């Protein structure tokens, strides 16, 4: 499962 | 600090530079002098933040899963002794990503949450709170797990509440609070059931509010109720 | 140094570690310590100490060109003035890379190349050399360019001429030099004539030696064969 | 034009 990814702006 | 000698605007500049080339220790360097210059952070600064922050930590879990099953294939039966050094280097990025946590997490005691006002910066840094113990529960695994799995659970449910009480459904900080809280229930709290049902009723009440949105807010819910979706068909 | 306490064998095993997480900066490091034990390095050693510092220094090249680009838009007609935070920035990524670039040139001068009498490890190290003083001519514009530039070219000259006359024209080694002093002549030198005749050369004169491969040495001269052919493609 | 990539071992 995946959490928010937030690597990018 | 290094950076206490730039301007707070410069670091920001530098950050938002740092991004665009892909230098996310620097960012992350940038952000946290920004940080310490002790005002409050805007929507875009906390933002970046993350941001920085998350590239920094992702590399380094991702580092830690690839030792860490080379390790456990080290201890399986058959298996030549080959030394310490698999373990040793597991030790290695593991104490640095414990290192990140540890600054991050100090970022927001000191002092970013205790000025978060707004339902939108409080559940934010709440939230950053509640991924950062959990980042530091996936490693864990001495007679401080259960202190680390609590203090994860209670910043997230901290974010809950607020949310919940301040927030539209489709608040997309509300959803990815979920969503990460959920994944939290899911693979660190050994509590598939109530990942299962918060991702659903966080789905189900955020699709009943989309008309209120325009097309660029619905736009913006509906990518984070898919990854919602998303665990929820692997979960299922 | 930080590795003199770390067995030889230690910091290769981690080394390959590092690889495999993708650490290439402790990849590197790992490498030069295992350098400066003061051994030869065995060929699969020399190809982990390359493949190290070219991700690391691949990284910075990158963010390097990111941040050239943005500061040469700054300074076209009709661009706000933004402040020097562009070209610090550039400058701080700038030597950190040219830190690197001098860390790899000082361990092949002390003391890699001069115990290095086999053509396989002699033209590797020179190939390198050359490589490194190519990444410092990318981003040099002061006094000392044209030094730098004749600092690559004769490493790379060097090479060449060891490399005509012990190694076959399909060897690999010979292949990516030949490939790699192709590319000097074109972006460094201002030689796109002498880049393509020696790119034409070195392919026509290995595709007559392929009959005389196994199957797996003619996929490895191929695949080399192939980046020949692709720049030739994109100069003429 | 490219160089050898060179970045895997």
């Amino acid at each position: 499962a995946g959490s928010i990814p937030g690597r990018r702006s | 600090g290094a950076m206490g000698s730039m301007e707070r605007a410069s670091l920001i500049q530098k950050a938002k530079l740092a991004e665009q080339a892909e230098r996310y220790e620097d960012m992350a360097a940038f952000m946290k002098g920004a940080v310490e210059k002790g005002e409050e952070l805007s929507c875009e600064e906390r933002n970046l933040l993350s941001v920085a922050y998350k590239n920094v930590v992702g590399g380094q879990r991702a580092a830690w899963r690839v030792l860490s099953s080379i390790e456990q294939k080290s201890n399986e039966e058959g298996s030549e002794e080959k030394g310490p050094e698999v373990r040793e280097y597991r030790e290695k990025v593991e104490t640095e990503l414990q290192g990140v946590c540890d600054t991050v997490l100090g970022l927001l005691d000191s002092h970013l949450i205790k000025e978060a006002g707004d339902a939108e910066s409080r559940v934010f840094y709440l939230k950053m709170k509640g991924d950062y113990y959990r980042y530091l529960a996936e490693v864990a695994t001495g007679d401080d797990k259960k202190r680390i799995i609590d203090s994860a659970r209670s910043a997230y449910q901290e974010a809950m509440d607020i949310s919940k009480k301040e927030m539209p459904p489709t608040n997309p900080i509300r959803l990815g609070l979920a969503l990460n809280f959920s994944v939290f229930h899911y693979e660190i709290a050994n509590s598939p059931e109530e990942a299962i049902s918060l991702a659903k009723t966080t789905f189900d009440e955020a699709m009943a509010d989309l008309h209120t949105l325009s097309e660029d807010s619905y736009k913006d819910s509906t990518l984070i109720m898919q990854l919602l979706r998303d665990n929820l068909t692997l979960w299922t």
